[PDB]
């Protein structure tokens, strides 16, 4: 059950897009899937406490005498009150149309989440033990790596996408190859972040020759092996690769860093920290 | 959501040209022109086109900025040499360097077994 | 021998010699009385307060 | 107080800041959607009736 | 109560193949090892009185320049040695590399 | 207290680090201490 | 002087120091703990305590006074660091976090 | 329309220090033993050996942005191979009796001292640097 | 636990109870919340203890 | 309390904080299509006219600055010397 | 025939490692970068989803769908839905495929691109077949079905540039490279000890004279002479590829020559 | 926000996706990095407000800072790391990539400088293109250990009339340090003209660094 | 979940070569770093492709609904 995936990664300054701890990432590999998520956001509802036929109704209202009802549109909630999986729901969509009669019509009822927008991925109606009835809504969403959203290697040093450039402007490498993602190597002497470097020196290796590369504390595993292993697969044992800027072809004066590196993709996306209250 | 349409890279909305020309003033027999939806696939083409040319004095492009598709460039050509000119002639110049290519590749292609 | 004070009077002089192509081969056409007079007349310009009496 | 302690910030937006080394020193780049949602009251003036006419 | 080296784990080659010859089975256990005397359990009070080695190989009665440079095994006294050192960490530490 | 917490289902190893999580209320009882090594996690 | 011993060395090729050079992200400590020693840790401006009694680890002998045992991190980040010295340096790590909240919570109040 | 300094150089010393593609020449002069001079060099471009001979002519012409070719079909005032451009940063040191000046070539710096260049030399950026062989 | 269906339960025997076989369940369900009791440090009982006390103190 | 032409002690220079607000002041009546008392050679915002309009000398304000004691020195933006 | 030359040194299906010569490195990035970007191609672009009980979520599924890749031999011959004058979709600008499966055995049923069925008049052009390149006639693994599990959907396949989104990109790597042994000193090497005992060889030191340790850097020695190399990833046969990349190229400079030009007039 | 530079005024410039973006050097006035760091922005409602905010609080107003008498943003990361390496006595520039950096200095005059090197190859040093960020009237003086007019280790600092004459361009001058040619720059030809200087330097130095490239491996961690 | 259809980043199409690979693996009994090499992954782009992918889809169609 892991949790990331394998970045190609590339430790360099490139396009000035990357400084102090942005990341420029691959537009395609995103286009590909690279860190694409699915995201579950569930809402749950109940149905009425202790109101002396006080009940509550999951079912569509239209406006009766108290029309307090939300700007989000009812147009998706099936006559049961209750989008069916399938229906895409948005803006601030209503997922769980709930009305109450309090002392004919007072909608009470969950609107999916302003800043998000998904898909219905499963209602589920039940009973409590005070026999309530239940729902829970499943509203699932794909969330594709943007600008903004923070990704992490292993090493304590998170990052934002700063820009994603599309394959063709990456800096490739001889082989074709080019990275998912481009770090900056001023976010390195600083942290002393080394153990980033040998796993990445260390996940080469490993991808090369199939062998899960030990990164284990407290082995005998060493820059210097590791290190011999890259060079016998015929890459510069330091981890280094010449590299051909992207806009014109010409080769990167300075050689690049390149290697995967397990970067864990982390919540708290961009799209749900855009708040904007101007009023 | 903000992210532009992806299309906006390539192809060019309402009231947008491919290029637009405009006379460099600090200089003289200098011309800047933006090519909207296009990028350094054709910019660092036409550029070191542009210089081989010898009645071109100066030739430059630059993308301003990663997000939009767009970029200028500035060429100043020797003084009775118009840019549109020393352009069309370096364009020209592309197209029959592409030809020879196609050509000798579809050739060279042709005489490879696999 | 360093100490923050205003206006960096390096500076100034080093825009001068740049801004009159001031050559250090032929001599000044300034007098004494000039350079000594001159910044004497400086100081009594260069003010912070301006009140007119005497403990200001 | 409530109000004294600036809760109910009105024409404010915030979002990730990523570094840009294409704005000017002193730009600050907005993405659209942030801009779409913060207005300025701008008085109609003979100077800007076509542009605010155009916005409109 | 070892008599032929010197002080040494109790674990032999032997009781570790008989562990992996039910890990392939898939009875030598855990409860096995503690019942036979092998692997004890130490509190921190009791850790107080012992000496560990680190790494069995710290028992062991020119030197990799790319190594690190580990402390000698200067005791006869060992009275117990680490699993493995890595086990001092928790979960969320256990999946840093290196 | 809040000794019951609600169980980290974030990530596989995040609800596992959950159950193994440790709670110290309220002299120098935030210093990892010689005593800890193999017991808590330092890091 | 084991820090100074590597900083010379590295090339004016090196992309550390091309960084020091420079003036962006990266000072001595870094190339020294990176390359040479990462030096001795430390809790409360003196060497690790005995815990235990009398020694620091259940892995030392009783009134071990040296500096592996008292917790001198022999070696560079590169070298990677033994299970004393990655606990050693775990302390003293801690220390500087505990009081970097510290310096955070009463720095943040002093400004007020 | 100007030629300044000429003469022709003894090459006593070529310092690489740290650099790739430039070094530091420290020729004496043939004639003068108090003509000095110490040049940095793309030596990719212009090797320069020590005991080398360079003539070094100083010169000031043949400011507008810059031509490639054309000028090169015709105004070839390079009887030259290096032809470096500088900047005269020059402190005229009025060091004890002799007078030394100097050169900014981007960065690549020219000190000559002397005596007898009060009227031969510039005080002032436009200024070649001409070597021949 | 012991007392937990999925104590004795199969791999199969997961899968068809719709529960995770890869689950780990050293928590409570409560309300349909997965509980989690993080365990509590505390100092021992019946153990003798010497502090010395700060000056302004006369013990 | 008033302080006669004659014996101003402060400063002959506009200071900064003045300048921001009259330039704002300006503005807000340039804005409000309040007439403008310069030749707009091209201007469509306000600022840039009252800037236009105080670098011209044509800004017809009077800065009242106060002392700490109470009195205060007038000033005629006019007679302000911007050198910022 | 003067000016650019290509010198094919393997030839595959799959494959075009080629060595371009007397270019300027401009234009063989230029292509390069073509061939990544913008080269048109066919693929899934809009999936309508019928049933789907399978454990792999819509979307996801709609992904991978447009990952596989299709027939796009004949793609000039289809038109951008954009430009094709009907509405949404048509044989014009359209081939619209079908995956239908049920999980039938107990067995997992494995689906694949195989399962993709044109339902669409093609009209004899070549296109929108899933390329199928592996050795069991499989193609590209879209999903799995336990027994009950349904998949209906209805992709379409449309016209793109892979700049639009890199599922339309005919080429998988491109290796490209210059300057084998270092002699334009393009880089400068970066070593521990010897720049020349650290870093490997290129495949192309073979293809070309080692510098001799005597001569002087030549400075006016520009960049011609480039080994690239492309891999296509089926949608369009490799020397096609290369070909409208060369094709995409001229089309680009001729649609600004056509600027330059419809620039006066009215 | 404990710093009146941390609560600064910019101009406006709508883009794209979301996210506000930050000009690089504007960063430490703000102690903000990009790994997560939210900002707010708020527009300012009057004229008057408006023209108290660009008039007191706008950013170039702010480069030299009362807290410390010096500017407080400086030339930072890349284009520091950039500006070292091009400034280097063997950086030279090909004619094909002058006319780049130049055209991409917006406030380039479109004279093309005349190369420090005409013979064998046209050939611009690192220092003459970077001197066409620096504007005219623009000198700085500055010495180091072993600086001389001849500053063997390319030591020190001198410019003149805009034309970096020597010296490896790094944190002392092109930092927000005290002498630097930013304080220079801002005090000797005014703020926003200082403000457009860290535009030019990082366009030109990044766009010279882009193609040259900068990383950092573990070889360059090891004795 | 599956495998990736294509290598992220360069865009081979990886995902026709899994149950290739899982045979190159198990029928065939050959390790990783040899079989993935037969099956063309010759960039580790495209390898930590294949090699690191976790088919976790083959524990999703083990329950029931
Ligand atoms: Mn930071
Ligand atoms: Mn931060
Ligand atoms: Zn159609
Ligand atoms: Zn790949």
């Amino acid at each position: 059950l892991p949790a990331g995936q394998n970045a190609i990664v590339a430790i360099a300054c490139y396009s000035g897009y990357n400084q102090e701890d942005s990341m420029i990432m691959n537009q395609s590999s995103i286009d590909r899937g690279l860190f694409r998520s699915l995201f579950f956001r569930s809402y749950m509802d109940q149905e009425k406490k202790y109101g002396m036929s006080i009940t509550e109704t999951f079912e569509k209202p239209q406006r009766t005498n108290t029309l307090r009802m939300k700007h989000g549109t009812y147009d998706k909630l099936d006559d049961d009150g209750l989008i069916a999986p399938g229906v895409r729901v948005s803006g601030e969509d209503v997922i769980i149309g709930k009305t109450t009669p309090i002392s004919s019509k007072r909608d009470a009822s969950t609107p999916l989440r302003s800043t998000e927008n998904g898909i219905v991925d499963q209602v589920l109606v039940t009973t409590n033990q005070d026999g309530l009835k239940f729902v829970k809504v499943r509203v699932r969403t794909t969330k594709i790596p943007q600008i903004g959203d923070k990704f992490a290697s292993r090493h304590g040093q998170k990052g934002t996408i700063g820009i994603t450039y599309r394959r063709e402007d990456m800096p490739f490498t001889a082989e074709g190859i080019v990275p998912d993602l481009i770090i900056n190597p001023h976010a390195i002497p600083s942290r002393m972040t080394v153990a980033h470097l040998i796993e990445c020196l260390l996940s080469k290796v490993a991808a090369l020759s199939g062998n899960e590369g030990d990164a284990s504390p407290f082995t005998d595993i060493t820059v210097e092996g590791i290190s011999k292993l890259l060079r016998e697969h015929g890459y510069q044992s330091r981890g280094f690769e010449v590299m051909y800027n992207g806009h014109t072809g010409k080769k990167l004066m300075a050689q690049i860093f390149f290697g995967p590196t397990y970067y864990q993709r982390l919540r708290h996306m961009v799209d749900d920290k855009i708040h904007a209250r101007a009023r | 959501m903000n992210a532009p349409d992806r299309f906006e890279l390539f192809l060019l909305g309402e009231g947008e040209s491919k290029l637009k020309i405009d006379p460099d003033t600090k200089a003289p027999n200098a011309v800047v022109i933006t090519f909207e939806k296009e990028d350094h696939t054709l910019g660092n083409l036409i550029r070191a086109e542009l210089l081989n040319d010898r009645k071109v004095l100066f030739a430059a492009y630059k993308v301003e900025h990663p997000f939009f598709a767009r970029f200028k460039l500035r060429i100043q050509t020797t003084e009775g040499y118009d840019p549109k000119d020393a352009l069309k002639n370096a364009c020209n110049s592309i197209i029959n360097k592409l030809g020879a290519l196609k050509t000798n590749f579809e050739t060279e292609w042709n005489l490879q077994t696999l | 021998a360093n100490w923050p004070l205003p206006v960096n009077i390096r500076r100034i002089i080093q825009n001068a010699q740049q801004t009159f192509h001031i050559d250090h081969t032929k001599p000044s056409d300034l007098t004494i009385k000039d350079i000594v007079l001159g910044v004497k007349d400086l100081q009594e310009n260069l003010l912070v307060l301006r009140g007119k009496n005497e403990i200001i | 107080r409530g109000n004294l302690m600036g809760k109910r910030v009105d024409f404010s937006a915030r979002t990730v800041i990523s570094g840009d080394p294409n704005l000017e020193l002193d730009q600050v780049g907005v993405p659209k959607s942030i801009a779409k949602t913060l207005t300025y009251p701008e008085v109609v003036t003979p100077y800007n009736i076509d542009r605010l006419t155009q916005l409109v | 109560d070892e008599s032929l080296g010197h002080k040494e784990l109790k674990v032999r080659k032997g009781h570790i193949a008989k562990l992996m010859a039910t890990e392939y089975q898939d009875e030598y256990t855990w409860s096995s090892l503690l019942n036979e005397g092998l692997v004890e359990y130490i509190d921190a009070e009791e850790e107080e009185s012992i000496l560990i080695a680190m790494q069995p190989e710290d028992l062991e009665p020119d030197v990799d320049p790319a190594k690190r440079i580990r402390v000698s095994h200067h005791a006869t006294t060992f009275t117990h040695c680490e699993i493995h050192p890595s086990m001092i960490l928790g979960v969320a530490a256990s999946i840093i590399p290196f | 207290a809040g000794v019951s917490q609600v169980l980290n289902r974030y990530t596989y190893s995040s609800t596992l680090s959950h159950l193994r999580r440790t709670n110290t209320p309220i002299a120098k009882p935030r210093q990892l201490h010689n005593t800890h090594w193999g017991l808590v996690c330092p890091a | 002087k084991a820090g100074r011993l590597a900083e010379v060395n590295l090339k004016d090729l090196n992309n550390v120091k091309q960084m020091v050079m420079a003036g962006s992200k990266g000072s001595f400590i870094n190339i020294a703990q990176m390359s040479a020693c990462v030096g001795q840790q430390s809790v409360e401006g003196k060497r690790i305590a005995f815990g235990f009694v009398d020694r620091t680890l259940p892995h030392f002998s009783k009134d071990d006074y040296s500096p592996e045992s008292k917790g001198f991190v022999e070696n560079s980040y590169l070298r990677g660091l033994t299970p004393q010295e990655f606990f050693f340096h775990a302390m003293g790590g801690r220390e500087g976090l505990i009081d970097t909240a510290v310096k955070t919570a009463e720095t943040g109040y002093i400004q007020r | 329309s100007n030629t300044l300094f000429d003469d022709i150089f003894q090459v006593s010393e070529v310092d690489p220090g740290r650099y790739n593609k430039v070094c530091r020449i420290e020729a004496a002069s043939t004639t003068q033993d108090q003509c000095k001079l110490t040049l940095d060099i793309n030596v990719e471009l212009f090797p320069v050996a020590a005991q080398d001979s360079l003539t070094v002519t100083i010169a000031s012409s043949l400011t507008r942005s810059w031509r490639p070719p054309q000028a090169g079909d015709r105004s070839l005032a390079d009887d030259y191979d290096y032809v470096m451009y500088g900047t005269a940063y020059k402190f005229e040191e009025v060091s004890k009796d002799l007078i030394a000046v100097y050169y900014s070539f981007g960065g690549l710096l020219m000190r000559l001292e002397g005596n007898y260049r009060n009227l031969n030399n510039l005080k002032q950026e436009n200024a070649y640097l001409l070597i021949r062989r | 636990s012991k007392n937990c269906y999925l104590s004795e339960a199969t791999e199969s025997d997961l899968y068809k109870l719709k529960e995770c076989p890869f689950d780990m369940g050293g928590y409570f369900i409560i309300n349909g919340s997965e509980k989690v009791l993080i365990a509590q440090e505390r100092s021992a009982g019946n153990i003798v203890q010497v502090f010395k006390k700060a000056a302004p103190s006369p013990i | 309390k008033a302080i006669p032409k004659d014996q101003r002690a402060t400063t002959p220079y506009m200071t900064k904080y003045e300048r921001a607000r009259i330039l704002g002041t300006r503005a807000l009546q340039i804005s409000m299509n309040a007439p403008v008392f310069v030749d707009l050679e091209g201007e469509t915002d306000p600022l840039r006219i009252a800037m236009k309009e105080l670098a011209e000398k044509k800004i017809p304000l009077v800065i009242r600055r106060y002392l700490p004691d109470g009195s205060f020195e007038d000033w005629s933006v006019e007679e302000l010397i911007v050198d910022l | 025939e003067e000016g650019p030359q290509v010198k094919i040194r393997e030839a595959s299906k799959d494959n075009v490692d080629f060595i371009l010569s007397n270019v300027d490195l401009a234009m063989a990035n230029s292509l390069r970068r073509v061939m990544i970007a913008e080269i048109p191609t066919l693929a899934i672009d809009s999936v309508e989803v019928e049933t789907n009980t399978t454990v792999l979520a819509d979307e996801f599924i709609a992904h991978r769908l447009g990952l596989i890749p299709l027939q796009s031999m004949d793609i000039e011959q289809l038109e951008y839905s954009r430009d094709c004058f009907c509405e949404d979709h048509c044989d014009k600008c359209s081939v619209v495929l079908t995956l239908q499966a049920f999980g039938e055995s107990e067995s997992t049923t494995n689906v694949y691109s195989k399962d993709l069925v044109i339902v669409s008049n093609l009209m004899g052009r070549n296109i929108g077949h899933p390329i199928i390149q592996d050795k069991e006639g499989n193609g590209v693994l879209i999903c799995k079905l336990r027994k009950g599990q349904e998949l209906k959907l209805t992709c379409v396949a449309k016209k793109g540039i892979a700049k639009e989104h890199a599922k339309w990109g005919p080429a998988a790597a491109i290796e490209f490279e210059y300057d084998p042994w270092n002699k334009l000193k393009h880089t400068d090497y970066w070593y521990e000890q010897d720049s020349a005992k650290e870093w490997p060889q290129s495949k192309n030191c073979e293809y070309e004279d080692p510098p001799n340790e005597g001569d002087p850097f030549d400075y006016k020695a520009q960049a011609d002479t480039f080994y690239m190399n492309v891999e296509s990833v089926g949608s369009i046969p490799v020397d096609q590829v290369v070909v409208r990349g060369i094709d995409t190229l001229q089309k680009k400079v001729a649609s600004i020559l056509l600027a330059l030009t419809q620039m006066d007039q009215d | 926000s404990l710093h009146k530079m941390s609560m600064m005024a910019h101009r406006v410039k709508v883009i794209p996706y979301s996210t506000f973006r930050l000009n690089l050097s504007v960063t430490s006035p703000y102690n903000a990095d990009f790994d997560g760091d939210e900002m707010n922005l708020h527009v300012p409602q009057s004229e008057e407000t408006r023209a108290e905010l660009s008039q007191l609080c706008a950013v170039p107003l702010q480069i030299v800072s009362p807290q410390s008498n010096k500017p407080c943003m400086g030339i930072v990361q890349d284009t520091l790391c950039g500006i070292r390496k091009l400034t280097l006595r063997d950086t030279f520039i090909e004619l094909d990539q002058v006319l780049n950096m130049l055209y991409w200095v917006p406030d380039w005059d479109g004279v093309i400088p005349t190369p420090a090197i005409i013979k064998p190859k046209p050939l611009w040093s690192g220092k003459q293109i970077l001197s066409v960020a620096i504007p005219n009237g623009i000198h700085l003086q500055r010495f180091d250990e072993g600086t001389t007019l001849l500053s063997p280790k390319d030591n020190g600092m001198l410019i003149i009339d805009g034309q970096i004459i020597f010296g490896v361009v790094e944190k002392k001058t092109v930092g927000s340090s005290n002498g630097g040619l930013i304080h220079v720059v801002t005090r000797e030809k005014g703020p926003q003209v200082c403000a457009k200087l860290f535009g030019n330097i990082q366009k030109v130095v990044n766009f010279w660094l882009l193609h040259n490239g900068f990383s950092t491996g573990i070889g360059d961690t090891i004795a | 979940m599956i495998v990736p259809v294509r290598c992220f980043s360069c865009g081979k199409v990886v995902g026709d070569k899994w149950e290739s690979y899982l045979n190159l693996l198990q029928e065939d009994e050959l390790d990783e770093g040899t079989a993935l090499s037969r099956l063309g992954l010759k960039r580790y782009c495209c390898r930590r492709m294949i090699l690191t992918h976790v088919d976790l889809i083959e524990k999703f169609l083990r329950y029931n609904p």
